[PDB]
C-alpha cells in the first residue's frame, strides 16, 4: 500500500525514523530558514536575531509575575531582571564555548547534506565562531529588552496586558 | 463449527501427589537441600505455563481454578449473610436506620477483649461495620433475620456446587483447547446470557419485590406488617394499589403503550428525599433497559449459523497508512496467549473499579448510604485500592507475555511492531511529560509553603490570591445542572447533586450530596493526581516496552522476566527486568491512590459532609477548611494529619481501641519493610554463617542450610510490608476518624 | 387494535425485512457482507426446503430485527404524536 | 427420508438408525465428537424415550381428576387441578391419610430403588440379573438395550416378535413421547397465565375462540 | 519521505464541508438547526469585543458539536476517497 | 529514592533522554562532553544515606528548638 512512516534518509540503521512532524517540507523550510541553521551567513547576525527574539520575549514574565508587579516601578524593575537573566545566559554561553571549542581546531559541524553533497561546515562550531554568536546574542538581548520597555511602558501603547 | 469437546477421566484423583510437595515442576519435585527450596515452592505454585508446555494441559488448570475461587467467594458471601442473621441488628436499624449504627460482629469476653462491643444503638453491642450490607440488604426487599438465613444456605450450596465442578472439570471432562478457544461463543454467551439475563431478572426481582417493600417502608410503615414478598405475586391486587397500572397486565407491553407503566419506571434522576438515595423506579428502568441492550449485543458474532461477524474479520479489516497492516496477527496472539488476556482483562477491571468508586459517592444507589458517612468513605477507598492493583497487575502480566509468548516469526503483528521501533520516542516523552507535570504540580505547593512562610499571602496561588480556576470542569458542571431543562428533556433533574443545581439533599438533619464547587485547590489536587498517574504510566510502560531487550542489554530476554540483575557490569546493572519495574511502580500507585483518597476524605469532610438545623443552616464537619489550607503541604500536615489525627490517638479505653492498635501495628510493618528495602543479601548470608557455627557446636545445626532470602524475593517481601503498613495505617486512621466524627 | 397504526406498522416492517433477507437484499446465513457492503455468496450446510435457500436462522434473525425496526419507528411516531 | 432443519453437522451422525429420526439438532447436542457424561449420543435417545414414558403418564394424571369431576363419577373435593392437589401448596392442598413431607420420603424410598436398579443396567449391562432380589432378579437381567429392557415384568405381552413391528412401535412411542413432552409444557405454561386447570381452558375455549387465546391473556 | 503525504485532493475538502453543513441545516432543533444556532450565536459574542464569552454562554456547546461533525465528515471523506482507490473496502 | 530504586532502571531511561536530546532540533547545536551516566552503586548508598541523615538531623532540630522555645519549657 502506502506508508507515510520511512527510514531516515533511506538508512534503517541510523536511530531515527522520518516523520510528518520531522520531514514535512512546510517544517523543513521552517526549520531552514531559523537563524540557528543558516550555516553559510557570519555568526554574529544569527546571535544578533535570536538575542533580539530571546530578551524581547523574556520582558513579559518579569513585568507582570514580579514581586513588585502591583506597585507603579514594575515595568523598570521587569526590564532589569530580564536583562540580568539575559547576561546570566550570555555568561553561561561564554562558559560553553570557551570549554567545548579550542581556537586552533576546525568545525565540529557535518560536511555533508541529506543528499551526500559536500558543503562547508558551520563556523558557528568553532571558537572565533562561537564568540561572535555569544556577543551578537548579548548585544541582541540587551536591545530586545529595551525596546520591549520602549513599546510597553515609555510610549504607552493600548495593550491588552501589560 | 462450534460444539462441546471434552477428554473423559484425563487425570486420576489420588493422595499420592499430596504427599510429593513440588511435584508440579521438574526441579522443586526433587526435594529441598537448602531453604530457597521451600520459598520457590510457593513462588511457582499458580505458574502453571512454567509447569508444562501444553496449551491445553494450562488452560484446564485454570479453569479449575477459577471453579475453586468461585467457591471461596460463595463461602464469603454464606458467611456476611449468616453473620447479618444471627449476629446482628438489622431488624432494629430498619426501624430506625438514622440513629443505629449497623453491626454483624460480636467478640468473645475473653482477655479483656470484650470492650470492643460498643453502644451500636438498638440494644446492641458489637462492632460497627462500613460494608454497607445494611443498606442493600434494605434496597432488595430483605425485612426479616430469616431470609438472610436461607441466602447463606444457597450460597454454601452454591459454593458446594462450584468445588465440585471444578473437581468434575479438571478430573472427569476436562474440555479440549479447541473449546476455550471459541472466543466468538463466549463473548456472545457472556454478553447476551450472563450480563444480560443476570440484569433482567434483577429487574424483574426490582419491579416485584424490591419497589413494593420500599414503598412500604419510604411510607413509614412497620417492617414486621409489610406483606411478604411473595404476596405481591400471588394476589395482584396488593401491587394494583401501589401501582394500577399493574391491573393493566402484560398487555401494554405487547401493544407497545409503554407510558402506561411510567409509575414504576421513570426517568427523574436526583435523589428520593425520604431515603437519600437514587430513585428505586429509576434503576428498575436502567436495569430493563440494559438488559435489552446486552442481549442485543450479544447477536454480533458468527459461531455456527451463517450471520454474525468474524473477530479475526474485524481486525484484518482495520489499517491505514500509518500503522501498515493494522491489526492483523491480534486474533492469534490473543487466541493462544493467556497473559496476554490477564493483561488486558486486568487492565480493564482495574479501570472499571475507580469508575464505580467515582460513581457510587456522587449517585448513592443504595438508601441510607449518602448519610453514613463512614460506609461511603470505606467503600470508596476499597474500590479505589482494587482497582489500582488490578491495574499494576495489568502491567506485570503484560510483561510477562512480552518476555515468553512474544514470537515475531510465528505471531507476527505490525502494530505491535511498530510499538517497539520508537520505544524510545515514547519513553523520552513521557520523561518530559512527567518531569513538567511535577514541577508545575509539586512546585506549585513550595511556591505557596514559602509564601506563607514569608508573611506574603498576596503572592500565592489561591481564590484570594493569583487564581487558577478550573473553567472547563466548571464549565461541564454548568452544562450538566442544565440537562434536564435543553438536552435531556424527558429528565426531571440533573443525574448528580453535585453538578450544580442548587439543591441539597438532608436526611435525619443530615447532608447527603450538595453542589461540590471547584476551585484554585482543586485545580492543583487534580494536576497532582495527572503527575502521579504518568509516572506510574512510564515506570510500568517502560518496563513492558524494555523488556526484551535495551541497549544496555541486547539479550535481556534470555535473562527471564524476573531475574535479580546481569551483574555489576557495564556501570551497575541492578533491576533490569521488568518484575523489577512492577515493584517500582507499585509504590508510584500507592502514593497516587493514598493521595486520592486523602483529597476525597478532605473534600468530603469540608464542603460536602455535615449536619443541617431546622433554620436552613449547614455546619460541615470542618466548616470549609479545604479552599484555604489545602494549597500548601503545612495545611496539609496540620489541618488533616494532625488535626484529624486526633480521633484515632484518643481511642484508647473505648470501643474504637483496636484502630489505635492498628495504627501503631500498621507504622511497625511499614518502618519493618524499609529493613529488606535498603539491605541486601549477602550482609544477611554472612551473618547466618555465624549462628550456623552457634548451632553445629551444640549439634542442633538443620539438614535444610538456612539460606538467606534471594535477591528478587527480599524486594517482593519489602514491598508487601511497606504496602501493608501504609494501606492499614490510613484504613485505621479513616475508621477510627469517621466512626468518632461522623 | 386489529388495523391500528401500530399493528400496520410491526406488520409491514416484519414484511419488509423478512423480504428483504429471502430475495438477497440483505445480510443471510448464504449471503455475507464485505467490508464495502458487497453480500458474497457462502455455503453454510444448513439445508431449508426453501428454493431460495432462506433458512429458519434467517427467519428468525429478520423477524427479530424487524421488529427492532417497528418498535423504534411506533416509539417515536407517538412522542412526536404523529400517532 | 423427511428432514426437519437439519444441517451438515447434523446429518454426519443422524443416519436413520435411531426412531423418529428427522435429522433435527441445530444445536449439535448428538455429536459424537468429544462426547461424555450427559452429553452423548447413547444417554440423550435413552433420556428422550424415558422423559416421554414419564409425560405420557403424567398428561393423564393432570387431566384425569379433572375430566372425571366435570362429570358424575368421583367426588368433587377429590377433583382438582393438578397444581391443586398439594404439589404447589400456595395454589392450595388437599388432606391425605399422610403428611405431604411424609410421602415425599415414601416416595424417595420406593423411586430411588427402582431408578439406582434401572441405572446400574446402563453402567452395567447384565449386572441386576445376578444379586439376590428376592426373586425378581430373574427377570430384571435387561436385554443390552438401556431403554428397551423386555422380560417377563416390563414386557410381558411379548409384542413386537419381529424386526419390523418392534421399529414401527419404537417410531409410535417415542412421537407420542414428543407430543405428551410440548402437552406438559403447555400444562405449565398456561397454569400461571390462566388460572385455572387444562381441562377448563379447553372448555372456556371452545364457547367463545375469540376471547380465550393469549392475546387476551396478556393481561394474567 | 514523501514531499506531499497528505496527498491533497481539494475536492475532498468542499464535498466533506458541504456534506456537513447540508444536514446539519435541518431544522429539527426546536424549528432551528446547529449550523443556525452556532452561526447565531457566534454574532453576540462579537458584540462585546474584545471580551471573551462567559463561562454560561451557549457559544461553546454550539462550537464543539458543530466541529466535531464537520471534522466526523472531513476525515471520513478523506479516508474513503484514499481508501476506495487502494483496496480498503 | 536513592535507597529504594537501583541503577540498571535509570541507566535504561537516561539512554532514552541521550536519543531525544541528539534528534531534537535547535538542541543538536549542543552537545555534552561528559557521557551522562546512572550514579554508582556505591555512590547511590551514599547519596541515599546523605539525603536520609540530613533530613533526620533538620526535622528533630526543628522541632526541638520550635518546641522548647515556643513554651520555654
Ligand atoms: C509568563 C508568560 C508570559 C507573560 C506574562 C507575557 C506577557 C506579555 N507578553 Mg509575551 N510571550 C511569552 C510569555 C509571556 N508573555 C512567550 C512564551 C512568548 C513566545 C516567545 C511570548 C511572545 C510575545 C510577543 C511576540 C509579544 C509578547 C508581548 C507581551 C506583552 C503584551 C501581551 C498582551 O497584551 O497580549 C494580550 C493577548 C493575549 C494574552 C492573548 C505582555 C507584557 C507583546 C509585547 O511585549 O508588546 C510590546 C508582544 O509583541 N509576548
Ligand atoms: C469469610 C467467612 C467468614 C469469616 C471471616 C467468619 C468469621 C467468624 N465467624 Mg463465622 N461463619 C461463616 C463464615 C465466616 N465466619 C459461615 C459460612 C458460617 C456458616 C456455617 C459461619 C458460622 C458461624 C457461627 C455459627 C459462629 C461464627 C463465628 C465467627 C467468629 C469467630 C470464629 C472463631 O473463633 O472460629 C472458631 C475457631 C475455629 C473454627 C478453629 C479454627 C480451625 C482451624 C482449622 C485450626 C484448627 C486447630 C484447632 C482449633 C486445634 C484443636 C484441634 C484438635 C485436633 C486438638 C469470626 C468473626 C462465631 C461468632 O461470631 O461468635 C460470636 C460463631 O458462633 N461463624
Ligand atoms: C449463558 C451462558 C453462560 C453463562 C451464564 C456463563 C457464566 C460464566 N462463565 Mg462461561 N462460558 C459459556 C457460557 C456461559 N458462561 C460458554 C458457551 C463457554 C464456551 C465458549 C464459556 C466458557 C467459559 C470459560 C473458559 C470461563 C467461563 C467463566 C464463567 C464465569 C465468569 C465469572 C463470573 O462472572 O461469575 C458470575 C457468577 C455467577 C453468575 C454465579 C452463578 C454461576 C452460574 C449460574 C453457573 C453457570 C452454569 C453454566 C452456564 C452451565 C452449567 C452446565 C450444566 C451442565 C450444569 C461465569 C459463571 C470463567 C470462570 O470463572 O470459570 C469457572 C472461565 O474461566 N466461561
Ligand atoms: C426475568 C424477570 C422477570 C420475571 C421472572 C417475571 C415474572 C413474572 N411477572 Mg414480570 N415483569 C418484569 C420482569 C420479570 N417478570 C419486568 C422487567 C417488567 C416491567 C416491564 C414486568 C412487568 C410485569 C407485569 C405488569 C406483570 C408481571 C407479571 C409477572 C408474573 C406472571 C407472568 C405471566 O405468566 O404472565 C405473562 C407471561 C407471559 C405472557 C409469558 C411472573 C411472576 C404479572 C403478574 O401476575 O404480576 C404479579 C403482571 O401483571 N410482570
Ligand atoms: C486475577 C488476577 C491475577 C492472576 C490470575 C495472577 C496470576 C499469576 N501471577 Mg500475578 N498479579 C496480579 C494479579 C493476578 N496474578 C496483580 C493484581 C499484580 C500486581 C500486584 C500481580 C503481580 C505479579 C507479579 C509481580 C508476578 C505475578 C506472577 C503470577 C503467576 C504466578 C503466581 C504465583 O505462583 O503466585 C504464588 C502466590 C504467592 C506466592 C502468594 C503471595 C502472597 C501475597 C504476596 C500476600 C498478600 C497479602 C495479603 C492480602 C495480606 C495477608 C495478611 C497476612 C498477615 C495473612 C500467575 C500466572 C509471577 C510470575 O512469574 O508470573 C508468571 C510474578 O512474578 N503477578
Ligand atoms: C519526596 C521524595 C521524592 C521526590 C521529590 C522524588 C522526585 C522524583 N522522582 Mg522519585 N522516588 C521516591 C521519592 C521521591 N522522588 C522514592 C521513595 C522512590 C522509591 C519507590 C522513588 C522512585 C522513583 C521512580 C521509579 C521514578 C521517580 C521519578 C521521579 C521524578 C519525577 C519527575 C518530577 O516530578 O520532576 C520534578 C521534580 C520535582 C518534583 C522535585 C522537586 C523540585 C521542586 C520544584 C524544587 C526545585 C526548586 C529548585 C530547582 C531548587 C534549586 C536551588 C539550587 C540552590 C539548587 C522526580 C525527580 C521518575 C522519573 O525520573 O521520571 C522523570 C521515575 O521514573 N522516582
Ligand atoms: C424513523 C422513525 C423514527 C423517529 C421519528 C424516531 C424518533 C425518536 N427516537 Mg427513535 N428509533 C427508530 C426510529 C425513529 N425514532 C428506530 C428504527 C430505532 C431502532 C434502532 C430507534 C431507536 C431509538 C432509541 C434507542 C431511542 C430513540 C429515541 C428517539 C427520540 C429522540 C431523542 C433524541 O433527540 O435523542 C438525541 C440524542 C443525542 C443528541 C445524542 C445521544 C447519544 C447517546 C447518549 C449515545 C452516546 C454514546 C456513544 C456510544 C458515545 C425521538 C422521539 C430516544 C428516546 O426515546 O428518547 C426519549 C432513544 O433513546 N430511538
Ligand atoms: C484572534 C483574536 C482575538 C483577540 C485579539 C483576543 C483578545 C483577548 N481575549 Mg480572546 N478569544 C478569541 C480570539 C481573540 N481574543 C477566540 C477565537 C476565542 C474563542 C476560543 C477567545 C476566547 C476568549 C476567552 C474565553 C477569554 C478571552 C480573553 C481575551 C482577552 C485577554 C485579556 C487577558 O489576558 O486578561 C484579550 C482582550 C479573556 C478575557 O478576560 O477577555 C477580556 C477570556 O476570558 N478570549
Ligand atoms: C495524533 C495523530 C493521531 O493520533 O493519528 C492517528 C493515526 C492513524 O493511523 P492509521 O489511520 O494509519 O491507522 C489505521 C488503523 O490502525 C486504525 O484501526 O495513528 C498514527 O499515526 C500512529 C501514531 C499514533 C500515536 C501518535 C501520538
Ligand atoms: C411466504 C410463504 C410462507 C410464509 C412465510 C412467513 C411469512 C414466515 C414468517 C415468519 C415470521 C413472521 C417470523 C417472525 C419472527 C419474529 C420474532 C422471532 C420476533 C422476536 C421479537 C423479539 C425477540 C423482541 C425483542 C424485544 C423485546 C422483547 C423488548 C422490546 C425490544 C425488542 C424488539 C429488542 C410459508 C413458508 C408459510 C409458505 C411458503 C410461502
Amino acid at each position: 500500500t502506502y506508508q507515510v512512516i520511512q527510514p531516515i534518509n533511506g538508512d534503517p540503521f541510523i536511530g531515527s525514523l522520518e516523520t510528518p512532524i520531522t520531514s514535512s517540507p512546510l517544517i523543513a523550510w521552517y526549520l531552514s530558514n531559523l537563524p540557528g541553521y543558516r550555516t553559510a551567513v557570519d555568526p554574529l547576525l544569527r546571535g544578533i536575531e535570536v538575542g533580539l527574539a530571546h530578551g524581547y520575549l523574556l520582558v513579559g514574565p518579569f513585568v507582570i509575575t514580579g514581586p513588585l508587579r502591583n506597585a507603579p516601578n514594575h515595568g523598570a524593575v521587569g526590564s532589569l531582571g530580564a536583562a540580568g537573566l539575559i547576561v546570566i545566559l550570555s555568561i553561561t554561553l561564554t562558559m560553553y564555548g570557551i570549554a567545548s571549542f579550542k581556537e586552533g581546531d576546525p568545525s565540529t559541524a557535518p560536511s555533508l547534506t541529506l543528499t551526500g553533497r559536500k558543503k562547508v561546515p558551520d563556523p558557528l562550531q568553532t571558537a572565533d565562531g562561537w564568540a561572535r554568536f555569544t556577543g551578537g546574542f548579548f548585544f541582541g538581548g540587551i536591545s530586545g529588552v529595551i525596546w520591549a520597555y520602549f513599546l510597553l511602558y515609555v510610549l504607552d501603547l493600548p495593550y491588552f496586558v501589560k | 463449527e462450534v460444539k462441546i469437546l471434552v477428554d473423559k477421566d484425563p487425570v486420576k484423583t489420588s493422595f499420592e501427589e499430596w504427599a510429593k510437595p513440588g511435584h508440579f515442576s521438574r526441579t522443586i519435585a526433587k526435594g529441598p537441600d537448602t531453604t530457597t527450596w521451600i520459598w520457590n515452592l510457593h513462588a511457582d505454585a499458580h505458574d502453571f505455563d512454567s509447569h508444562t508446555s501444553d496449551l491445553e494441559e494450562i488452560s484446564r488448570k485454570v479453569f479449575s481454578a477459577h471453579f475453586g475461587q468461585l467457591s471461596i467467594i460463595f463461602l464469603w458471601l454464606s458467611g456476611m449473610y449468616f453473620h447479618g442473621a444471627r449476629f446482628s441488628n438489622y431488624e432494629a436499624w430498619l426501624s430506625d436506620p438514622t440513629h443505629i449504627g449497623p453491626s454483624a460482629q460480636v467478640v468473645w469476653p475473653i482477655v479483656g477483649q470484650e470492650i470492643l462491643n460498643g453502644d451500636v444503638g438498638g440494644g446492641f453491642r458489637g462492632i460497627q461495620i462500613t460494608s454497607g450490607f445494611f443498606q442493600m440488604w434494605r434496597a432488595s426487599g430483605i425485612t426479616s433475620e430469616l431470609q438472610l438465613y436461607c441466602t447463606a444456605i444457597g450460597a454454601l450450596i452454591f459454593a458446594a456446587l462450584m468445588l465440585f465442578a471444578g473437581w468434575f472439570h479438571y478430573h472427569k471432562a476436562a474440555p479440549k483447547l479447541a473449546w476455550f478457544q471459541d472466543v466468538e461463543s463466549m463473548l456472545n454467551h457472556h454478553l447476551a446470557g450472563l450480563l444480560g439475563l443476570g440484569s433482567l431478572g434483577w429487574a424483574g426481582h426490582q419491579v416485584h419485590v424490591s419497589l413494593p417493600i420500599n414503598q412500604f417502608l419510604n411510607a413509614g410503615v412497620d417492617p414486621k406488617e409489610i406483606p411478604l414478598p411473595h404476596e405481591f405475586i400471588l394476589n395482584r391486587d396488593l401491587l394494583s394499589q401501589l401501582y394500577p397500572s399493574f391491573a393493566e397486565g402484560a398487555t401494554p407491553f405487547f401493544t407497545l403503550n409503554w407510558s402506561k407503566y411510567a409509575e414504576f419506571l421513570t426517568f427523574r434522576g436526583g435523589l428520593d428525599p425520604v431515603t437519600g438515595g437514587l430513585w428505586l423506579t429509576d434503576i428498575a428502568h436502567h436495569h430493563l433497559a440494559i438488559a435489552i441492550l446486552f442481549l442485543i449485543a450479544g447477536h454480533m458474532y458468527r459461531t455456527n449459523w451463517g450471520i454474525g461477524h468474524g473477530l479475526k474479520d474485524i481486525l484484518e479489516a482495520h489499517k491505514g497508512p500509518f500503522t501498515g497492516q493494522g491489526h492483523k496477527g491480534l486474533y492469534e496472539i490473543l487466541t493462544t496467549s493467556w497473559h496476554a488476556q490477564l493483561s488486558l482483562n486486568l487492565a480493564m477491571l482495574g479501570s472499571l473499579t475507580i469508575v464505580v468508586a467515582h460513581h457510587m459517592y456522587s449517585m448513592p444507589p443504595y438508601p441510607y448510604l449518602a448519610t453514613d458517612y463512614g460506609t461511603q468513605l470505606s467503600l470508596f477507598t476499597h474500590h479505589m485500592w482494587i482497582g489500582g492493583f488490578l491495574i499494576v497487575g495489568a502491567a506485570a502480566h503484560a510483561a510477562i507475555f512480552m518476555v515468553r509468548d512474544y514470537d515475531p516469526t510465528t505471531r507476527y503483528n505490525d502494530l505491535l511492531d511498530r510499538v517497539l521501533r520508537h520505544r524510545d520516542a515514547i519513553i523520552s516523552h513521557l520523561n518530559w511529560a512527567c518531569i513538567f507535570l511535577g514541577f508545575h504540580s509539586f512546585g506549585l505547593y513550595i511556591h505557596n509553603d514559602t509564601m506563607s512562610a514569608l508573611g506574603r499571602p498576596q503572592d500565592m496561588f489561591s481564590d484570594t490570591a493569583i487564581q487558577l480556576q478550573p473553567v472547563f470542569a466548571q464549565w461541564i458542571q454548568n452544562t450538566h445542572a442544565l440537562a434536564p431543562g435543553a438536552t435531556a428533556p424527558s429528565a426531571t433533574a440533573s443525574t448528580s447533586l453535585t453538578w450544580g443545581g442548587g439543591d441539597l439533599v438532608a436526611v435525619g438533619g443530615k447532608v447527603a450530596l450538595l453542589p461540590i464547587p471547584l476551585g484554585t485547590a482543586d485545580f492543583l489536587v487534580h494536576h497532582i493526581h495527572a503527575f502521579t498517574i504518568h509516572v506510574t504510566v512510564l515506570i510500568l510502560l517502560k518496563g513492558v516496552l524494555f523488556a526484551r531487550s535495551s541497549r544496555l542489554i541486547p539479550d535481556k530476554a534470555n535473562l527471564g522476566f524476573r531475574f535479580p540483575c546481569d551483574g555489576p557490569g557495564r556501570g551497575g546493572t541492578c533491576q533490569v527486568s521488568a518484575w523489577d519495574h512492577v515493584f517500582l511502580g507499585l509504590f508510584w500507585m500507592y502514593n497516587s491512590i493514598s493521595v486520592v483518597i486523602f483529597h476525597f476524605s478532605w473534600k468530603m469532610q469540608s464542603d460536602v459532609w455535615g449536619s443541617i438545623s431546622d433554620q436552613g443552616v449547614v455546619t460541615h464537619i470542618t466548616g470549609g477548611n479545604f479552599a484555604q489550607s489545602s494549597i500548601t503541604i503545612n495545611g496539609w500536615l496540620r489541618d488533616f494529619l494532625w488535626a484529624q489525627a486526633s480521633q484515632v490517638i484518643q481511642s484508647y479505653g473505648s470501643s474504637l481501641s483496636a484502630y489505635g492498635l492498628f495504627f501503631l501495628g500498621a507504622h511497625f510493618v511499614w518502618a519493618f519493610s524499609l529493613m529488606f528495602l535498603f539491605s541486601g543479601r549477602g550482609y544477611w548470608q554472612e551473618l547466618i554463617e555465624s549462628i550456623v557455627w552457634a548451632h553445629n557446636k551444640l549439634k542442633v545445626a538443620p539438614a535444610t542450610q538456612p539460606r538467606a532470602l534471594s535477591i528478587v524475593q527480599g524486594r517482593a517481601v519489602g514491598v508487601t510490608h511497606y504496602l501493608l503498613g501504609g494501606i492499614a495505617t490510613t484504613w485505621a486512621f479513616f475508621l477510627a476518624r469517621i466512626i468518632a466524627v461522623g | 387494535y386489529f388495523g391500528s397504526p401500530t399493528n400496520l406498522i410491526m406488520v409491514t416492517s416484519t414484511t419488509l425485512l423478512l423480504f428483504a433477507g429471502r430475495f438477497g437484499l440483505a445480510p443471510s446465513a448464504n449471503r455475507k457482507a464485505t467490508a464495502g457492503l458487497k453480500l458474497e455468496v457462502r455455503d453454510a450446510g444448513l439445508q431449508t426446503g426453501d428454493p431460495a435457500g432462506f433458512t429458519l436462522a434467517d427467519t428468525l434473525a429478520c423477524g427479530a430485527v424487524g421488529h427492532i425496526i417497528g418498535v423504534g419507528v411506533v416509539l417515536g411516531l407517538k412522542s412526536i404524536s404523529v400517532i | 427420508r423427511q428432514l426437519w432443519f437439519a444441517s451438515k453437522q447434523s446429518l454426519s451422525y443422524l443416519n436413520g438408525s435411531l426412531p423418529g429420526d428427522y435429522g433435527f439438532d441445530p444445536l449439535g447436542l448428538s455429536d459424537p465428537e468429544g462426547a461424555g457424561f450427559w452429553f452423548q449420543p447413547r444417554w440423550l435417545s435413552y433420556g428422550e424415550v424415558f422423559n416421554g414414558r414419564t409425560a405420557m403418564v403424567g398428561v393423564i394424571g393432570c387431566l384425569a381428576p379433572e375430566i372425571l369431576g366435570k362429570a358424575g363419577l368421583i367426588p368433587p373435593e377429590t377433583a382438582l387441578p393438578w397444581f391443586k392437589t398439594g404439589v404447589f401448596p400456595p395454589a392450595g392442598s388437599y388432606e391425605y391419610w399422610a403428611d405431604p413431607y411424609t410421602l415425599f420420603v415414601f416416595e424417595l424410598g420406593l423411586v430411588g430403588f427402582a431408578e439406582h436398579r434401572r441405572y446400574q443396567d446402563w453402567s452395567n449391562p447384565g449386572s441386576m440379573g445376578k444379586q439376590y432380589f428376592l426373586g425378581l432378579e430373574k427377570g430384571l437381567g435387561g436385554s443390552g438395550d438401556p431403554a428397551y429392557p423386555g422380560g417377563p415384568f416390563f414386557n410381558p405381552l411379548g409384542l413386537g416378535k419381529d424386526e419390523k413391528s418392534m421399529w414401527d412401535y419404537k417410531v409410535k412411542e417415542v412421537k407420542n413421547g414428543r407430543l405428551a413432552m410440548l402437552a406438559m409444557l403447555g400444562f405449565f405454561v398456561q397454569a400461571p397465565v390462566t388460572g385455572v386447570g387444562p381441562y377448563q381452558n379447553l372448555l372456556d375455549h371452545l364457547a367463545d375462540p375469540f376471547n380465550n387465546n393469549i392475546f387476551t391473556n396478556f393481561k394474567f | 519521505f514523501e514531499r506531499d503525504w497528505l496527498r491533497t485532493d481539494l475536492n475532498v475538502i468542499g464535498f466533506g464541508l458541504i456534506g456537513w453543513l447540508a444536514p446539519s441545516s435541518i431544522p429539527a432543533i426546536n424549528g432551528n438547526s446547529l449550523t443556525g444556532l452556532f452561526f447565531s450565536s457566534i454574532g453576540p459574542e462579537l458584540a462585546h469585543f474584545p471580551t471573551g464569552p462567559a463561562v454560561t454562554s451557549p457559544f461553546w456547546l454550539w462550537m464543539v458539536l458543530w466541529h466535531l461533525g464537520l471534522f466526523l465528515t472531513l476525515t471520513f471523506g478523506q479516508i474513503g476517497f484514499k481508501g476506495r482507490s487502494e483496496g480498503y473496502f | 529514592m536513592f535507597l529504594i530504586s537501583w541503577r540498571g532502571y535509570w541507566q535504561e531511561l537516561i539512554e532514552t533522554l541521550a536519543w531525544a536530546h541528539e534528534r531534537t532540533p535547535l538542541a543538536n547545536l549542543i552537545r555534552w562532553r561528559d557521557k551522562p551516566v546512572a550514579l554508582s552503586i556505591v555512590q547511590a548508598r551514599l547519596v541515599g544515606l546523605a539525603h536520609f541523615s540530613v533530613g533526620y538531623i533538620f526535622t528533630y532540630a526543628a522541632f526541638l528548638i520550635a518546641s522548647t522555645s515556643g513554651k520555654f519549657g
